[PDB]
């Protein structure tokens, strides 16, 4: 099958700063068939992009996914409060299809 | 071709907008036309396949080289330029072929999917029917609208109907 | 009693190219090449910096349409016609060779 | 409005045999089909498996083949999620989420995992 | 937003192609001569 | 290939200059044989479609880059010559590429249309006849020179022989 | 696809070692397979037809061009790097679109010699036999194990069987 | 030498029906086919049909689909153009022309309306 | 349809001048499906040109034609008193097969 | 290890039939198949024939088409070459050659022509 | 059908030195379809290249085939001795398939 391998496991940072998440296939999945999600505790994932770049609707424009082949990267361009929680990539190229075990995003300051 | 779509099937169903494939049957309770979903959904997924393959950018990025503001000196401007036209021919052939020769595929397994299905039905019926020569199929034992659900979910018994049907030749 | 199988038609289809033949009609067909363009420069997600009347050149010899350029960032650089980098009369030995730099230098 | 609705959550024994539900309003059905998708706790997401509402084709994972069943409305336009020979393994929990263009050819993947049910716990133990 | 560019604007397409400038820069569909090559997405139309 | 010009169809008639595809027909009267002029088209619309095609210069100018009499500095040369040996690279193996792929399909489409005829005279005779197996067709109602003639322009009435045909199996 | 590989026949045989395409009957003498040797070969020779085409390499020599210890110019570095990526460009195209072309026609023409080979015994056994649905032929003559072997390498006399076998329908 | 020569000039009343000849010489007929022109006074050309003296396949424009047969030879290789329901609109000069290729494969359009017919006037007035 | 459009509807030259006739097509059409033709009045139409550049039989070499795609020139490198008539191109690609409305030459002095 | 070992030399009169036979060793039998060259005296090779034992389809040239006939093992995996009208030019040196993988898919010309026999000198003399 | 002709008809050289033998083809032949053979007086010919380029098993690496098309080349490195015999290039691309007449090497000094 697909293996979906996402780092950093965990990822903390300030509010307003620039977050970069990694999603590596081990084989060339087609752009269009890859998606990214957001979870938090206790809800069900709400899809962020869909087709390696595309944005779902309603979701704000500091989601970006890009990249190609085996290499995959959803950026959060600045990040927010409400942004903290857990982020999966998916791939439904070819059956079964995979997810990343995810990334989880925290922010800071005491 | 392949074994005709727009061949001894002679035109098709405008009023067929269930899907892309179906039956038109005809008996003692009146006329009936559906659709068939999952060869209709063989060819919707394979042209899916295609388009989804075909349509797709780059993630390599080029660069600018020349200038269009201050124009670069002639030999290294002549050089560039002969060889970014050189790159266009080569696409403008890789582009109209692509669409030509996936056009061509297109079509044909279309006309597949169409057969497939047809000498599908006729494999269904074994005995108790005959090729009409349009597509049709003429039944020699009253198929009632029970029997036609059967044919078209494939779940027809050709041997309880042959008895009947084979002494009506 | 009989059972017909055929498929869907419209009335009015779609031409394209075969390899054998021209302007067959199929029920649908998508375009694959791209006319319409936008006709402004979308700049969002990254630094954009429009140099406008400063000439890429001149951000490294600073002359007073570049002051607000010496020490610039950039994902995206953009030269202008009007730009200039020159303002005592002058110019550059390699001078496309050092735009190019600068054009992919981020700053 | 497009919204999956899930039945309530379900605690059962092992050896057992559950069945989720997932109410469909919105959009057509046998437009798309469905997508179920499983989260064990404190764990990541795994798909289980897909069928289609139009045509009825399953496809299922391998972990599940043979225990798994989906199906989809008698008419109301509700899918459902058949699990037996529960381990304990098995507790999760179990969402729908509306998936894949049907009857029609559409380029991308907007209708792939699009919408999603709140979900369902189901807890397989004997206390 | 895009990552296709030209002095004329910007390249906003999934489409494989492009017919607009030659010279675009950054990630572009390929530049063709072709005003338009239309991709069939559906059977041979046959019409009653 | 396809469903066999050169399978069950043991070899073609070099005596057939009249089309290419056709009926050799026997009965008591003698020996026949005719062309098929829709078929032999239709095989001969693709092909000239195709080539009509493929037969195609651009309108694309190239100038000269470099100097057969006096030679180019040689850093640039090296740069001409490494662009323009790529671009033959390509263009050979589109050449190869692009003839190989239609003969492969040329050779199949006449498959295809010599199937099709094939398989409408099947549909045609409907239970009158029986499949030979080398292309034939043998005939339970001894056909006449007008009735051979009503199956080779698709007229022939199967239900005005059939008593007498599916008597003698 | 083609005329159905993974279609009505529902799956293929593991247990199968001796080729690619063969017979399975089934009579009063037990089980038997065998495989057919001429239709594999088939298969087999077009698909090295393919591999051995696709497999080669250039004689065209490419030299440097450019310095990876001390860098050339920027802007004829520019010039070249733009020009190499877009021919990696076009090869990366050609490519992917070769080989998934090539197995798209590879699986289909694996399809075709199957579906050649099943109707050719079909074609083989006249009215002795009916099509099953699924790939088999039941025969209506009890057919012991010489009599599959004739079928299996094409020497099946229809007439000496036919008797019996139109008798039993 | 291939020449084209049509029949005389013809005056019909309105919703009559019109016949045009075309007398072949030259080349073999069934080897190409023939294009049917039209020419209103005053007025450029319109193609109007095309006919296999090979196949018998014909092709119409839309607009005389319905009232206009083309056929060709009862033996002596010639070509006819038959319109009905004639308008005042159908006032024109009817021409012929050999064109297209048949039993045969040849690259390029050099037996494209290579020869045409003098032509014929087709006057539909009721005065 | 294929709509050929000509430019000029009239074009009035000196006798050994050159004279440029263009015509349009909307749709891209094959190079070997176009031809052209001259027209006098009361005669029948001689075709110039077929395939777009390739001369018909003893046409002089002064007619040539051009151009590919959507864009097609008949030239008349130098012409004679003789060539004063109406020109027609013609589209066969794909039926309708279609003509452009024309364009008339002309010629000069008193 | 592969060998083939091919049989005594022979001496013929004009018109007569020789029967050169090449037995096999080493490989497994039908999974190649075997090409036959023969060599006149001062000349150099000639291409006869070939059989594959696999399928029993051979391949002659047009000078042996007609007279040659190629055979293999009853079941002794051994191949013959049967020449018949023996001409006073078929005096020749005939090699076997083991060639061409049968029943499997391989890339490149590995078992092309491999492994030959030490050869049969066939005299066609009436003397 | 394919005739393959060699060149030269005898080549003359001396130990240790560099022999380069031709075959040309009358038609384009794929690599991989072509072999060269050596032959001694009185016994079998034995296969040196295969497809070309690709030495069989046994065979010293001094005997190295190269080019494409219609050009093709068996070169010995360094000759030795034995190396002196007949050489074939061989096609069996397309059926009849054909030999070259040969080149003799020869060695030197007395
Ligand atoms: C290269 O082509 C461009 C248009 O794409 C043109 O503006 C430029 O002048 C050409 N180069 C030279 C050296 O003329
Ligand atoms: C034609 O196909 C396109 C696919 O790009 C689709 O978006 C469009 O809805 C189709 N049109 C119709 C009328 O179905
Ligand atoms: C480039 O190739 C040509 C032959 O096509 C040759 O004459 C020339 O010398 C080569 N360039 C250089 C710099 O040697
Ligand atoms: C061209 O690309 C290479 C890597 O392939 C890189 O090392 C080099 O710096 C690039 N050229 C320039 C001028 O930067």
């Amino acid at each position: 099958e697909v293996v979906l391998t996402q780092s950093p496991g965990t990822l903390a940072l300030p509010p307003g700063e620039r977050a970069t998440l990694s999603c590596r296939a081990s084989h060339r999945v087609g752009s269009t068939y890859i998606a990214w999600y957001q979870q938090k505790s206790g809800q069900a994932p709400r899809r962020l992009i869909y087709g390696a770049s595309n944005r779902a609707t309603d979701i704000p424009d500091r989601f970006s996914g890009s990249g190609s082949g085996t290499d995959f990267t959803l950026t959060i361009r600045r990040l927010e409060p409400e942004d903290s929680a857990v982020y999966y990539c998916q791939q439904f190229s070819v059956s079964p299809w995979t997810f990343g075990q995810g990334t989880r995003v925290e922010i800071k300051r005491t | 071709l392949f074994g005709a779509i727009a061949g001894f099937i002679e035109n098709g169903w405008e009023g067929l907008i269930d899907g892309w494939y179906g039956f038109r049957h005809q008996n003692a309770q009146g006329e009936g036309t559906a659709a068939d979903y999952k060869s209709t959904q063989s060819a919707i997924d394979q042209i899916t396949g295609k388009l989804n393959r075909l349509i797709e950018k780059t993630n390599q990025q080029f660069e600018l080289i020349d200038n269009e503001f201050n124009e670069v000196e002639k030999q290294i401007g002549n050089v560039i330029n002969w060889t970014r036209d050189s790159i266009t021919e080569v696409w403008s052939y890789n582009a109209e072929l692509l669409v030509a020769m996936e056009n061509q595929h297109t079509i044909d397994l279309a006309d597949s999917e169409m057969d497939k299905l047809y000498e599908r039905v006729k494999r269904q019926l074994r005995e108790n029917a005959e090729e009409d020569g349009t597509g049709c199929f003429e039944i020699f034992h009253k198929c009632d609208d029970d029997c036609m659900a059967s044919i078209r979910n494939n779940t027809y018994d050709h041997s309880k109907y042959r008895e009947e049907a084979m002494q009506n030749r | 009693d009989k059972i017909c199988l055929g498929h869907h038609a419209v009335s009015n289809g779609t031409k394209v190219n075969t390899l054998t033949e021209r302007g067959v009609e199929v029920v649908n067909a998508t375009e694959t090449v791209e006319r319409t363009n936008i006709p402004r420069i979308c700049s969002k997600g990254k630094r954009t910096v429009d140099l406008g009347q400063c000439g890429l050149l001149g951000t490294i010899t600073g002359p007073p349409q570049c002051d607000q350029f010496l020490e610039f960032s950039a994902d995206l650089i953009i030269e202008r016609r009007e730009g200039s980098d020159v303002c005592y009369p002058g110019k550059f030995v390699n001078e496309e060779a050092l735009r190019q730099i600068l054009r992919e230098s981020g700053g | 409005q497009v919204q999956l609705v899930q039945s309530g959550a379900e605690v059962k024994k092992p050896g057992a045999s559950v069945k989720v539900s997932c109410k469909t309003s919105g959009y057509s059905f046998s437009t798309y089909g469905v997508s179920w998708v499983r989260q064990a706790p404190g764990q990541g997401p795994e798909w289980v498996g897909w069928i289609s509402a139009y045509t009825g084709i399953t496809d299922y994972a391998q972990k599940f083949q043979g225990r798994v069943t989906l199906t989809t409305d008698a008419t109301t336009a509700t899918a459902f999620l058949d699990l037996r020979s529960l381990r304990p393994d098995d507790t999760a929990t179990y969402f729908c989420a509306r998936d894949k263009v049907q009857g029609r050819v559409e380029v991308g993947s907007g209708g792939r995992h699009d919408y999603w049910g709140q979900g369902t716990l189901v807890i397989v133990s004997s206390a | 937003e895009g990552d296709c560019y030209h002095s004329g604007g910007t390249i906003i397409s999934n489409l494989p192609f492009q017919n607009i400038d030659s010279r675009a820069v950054g990630k572009c569909p390929r530049y063709v001569k072709q005003r338009s090559l239309l991709l069939a997405t559906g059977m041979k139309n046959v019409p009653e």
